[PDB]
């Protein structure tokens, strides 16, 4: 999502947390963007089922 | 314009050029041993 990897691990052992927050906070908004539209995409289908 | 509930004075003497070091959230040596601020400090650093 545009931060230097995607394994949070990594992130954690690597740099201090004052400036992790960058890059975690980057992760954190698309993980739940892209839980949001999954689960819009399955009330859609719940409607039709 | 804003108010505030007690106000602390910290004073000291360093060499010059580790005046980088005393802003938050670095490290170094005086940000090691001898004097550490907070991540979120709300407040201002003045020297001279």
């Amino acid at each position: 999502f545009g931060a230097i990897s995607s394994v949070l691990n990594d992130i954690l052992s690597r740099l201090d947390p004052p400036e992790a927050e960058v890059q975690i906070d980057r992760l954190i908004t698309g993980r739940l963007q892209s839980l949001q539209t999954y689960v819009t995409q399955q009330l859609i289908r719940a409607a039709e089922i | 314009d804003l108010c505030f509930t007690n106000v602390y004075a910290d004073s000291f003497v360093i060499r010059g050029d580790e005046v980088r070091q005393i802003a938050p959230g670095q490290t170094g040596v005086i940000a090691d041993y001898n004097y550490k601020l907070p991540d979120d400090f709300t407040g201002c650093v003045i020297a001279w």
